[PDB]
């Protein structure tokens, strides 16, 4: 790897630059470099790996939902024909996006979440595997789209086991683990229901833990919970 | 919809 | 080229794929991929080649200028010492800018520049010579300095007389390129006086021959002068 | 300062 002869500390300081110069290209890269250390990561450094990646995919989930627009309207009625560009440049920016995808899982299968015990760090990568191989049955369509749904639910399912029984239900990783779950029952699984019951259920049992909470904590677990809130004005 | 922040 | 085997049209319509998908590094591979195909570029064609690059060194420039600033920060008196990242990470993001000024730069020469007779294409690209040699200027610390600002200078100058002697005061590839060439005098050159001379005398000559023009290109020429107007107001 | 936009 190209970041193998940088130490595991400069390359977390200059993630943390990448991020505050908005290269979340360069941020992804040194934070595979810092995991392929082979030293479990930090509650910040877990952060750190998660905000790099979820900008990276997220510009190119963008740009596939943007061609795949467009590639579906070229194969409408009336539509002109344009030749095969529009498809081969939505296969290009999907396979580039699936590299990414398969990078994360391959971080997490090697060997972050073996590695870790505690509640908050193997949720935290349970979870992240669930969201990549959601982010997959984005884009998938051919024989392995039920193959790759089955492993979000399984990811996600393992994450909301152990959540629920380490967790406080105001813990931000649960209740954004939830939140992702939901998403992932409404979107992908074609369980609409499912992911209206997950998100009220998680706001309400939320709700009843915040008192315990310090005004630090409250502001966490509230952000999170207007997202459910805001979910389920969207599908209600 | 709206999933996690980072 | 990894664009050579890509037929001309088929790269020009994968660019306006990309613009509209944001994926502007795609753009500018896919604009140089047409330019090395050795045919002469419309005006559209142009554009396009512009937006692209306009928009990978943009976000280029604003990540050095982030990291810029925090190297300054970390040399003042009392800032604790951070080792070589800062001025490394800083480097890493400089070499890839000036990379993509000598992609630019070599497009140009090899053979845009050329081949470009008429006013309009010669200016235009005359100006995106004037505006990566500021560019690469922006950056410049050593004995080439003053090479790289005098290569900027040139450019813009010999693009300024063509337009004078060739084009209306309003066309807006003259008025954006008297822009340009009033920045560089203001923030390279160290020439405050005649970056106000020129953006005001630009204005008032625009201003004059608006009559000339249909309610489009009316819209066209007060866009850029609305920015000489904004930048005279930030000066004065 | 504003510079020509594309
Ligand atoms: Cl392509
Ligand atoms: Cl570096
Ligand atoms: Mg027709
Ligand atoms: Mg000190
Ligand atoms: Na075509
Ligand atoms: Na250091």
């Amino acid at each position: 790897g190209a970041m193998g002869s940088m130490e595991r500390a400069s390359l977390i300081q200059k993630a943390k630059l990448a991020e505050q110069a908005e290269r979340y290209e360069d941020m992804a890269a040194f934070m595979k470099g810092a995991v392929e250390k082979g030293e479990e990561l930090s509650c910040e450094e877990r952060n750190l790996l998660s905000v790099a990646y979820k900008n990276v995919v997220g510009g190119q989930r963008a740009a596939w939902r943007v061609l795949s627009s467009i590639e579906q309207k070229s194969n409408e009625e009336g539509s002109e024909e344009k030749g095969p560009e529009v498809r081969e440049y939505r296969e290009k920016v999907e396979t580039e996006l699936q590299g990414v995808c398969d990078t994360v899982l391959g971080l997490l299968d090697s060997h972050l979440i073996k590695e870790a015990g505690d509640a908050e760090s193997r949720v935290f990568y349970l979870k992240m595997k669930g969201d990549y191989y959601r982010y997959l049955a984005e884009v998938a369509t051919g024989d392995d789209k039920k193959r790759i749904i089955d492993s979000a639910r399984s990811a996600y399912q393992e994450a909301m086991d152990i959540s629920k029984k380490e967790m406080p239900p105001t813990n931000p990783i649960r209740l954004g683990l939830a939140l992702n779950f939901s998403v992932f029952h409404y979107e992908i699984a074609n369980s609409p229901e499912e992911a209206i019951s997950l998100a009220k259920t998680t706001f309400d049992e939320a709700m009843a833990d915040l008192h315990t909470l310090s005004e630090d904590s409250y502001k966490d677990s509230t952000l999170i919970m207007q997202l459910l809130r805001d979910n389920l004005t969207l599908w209600t | 919809a709206h999933s996690s922040p980072a």
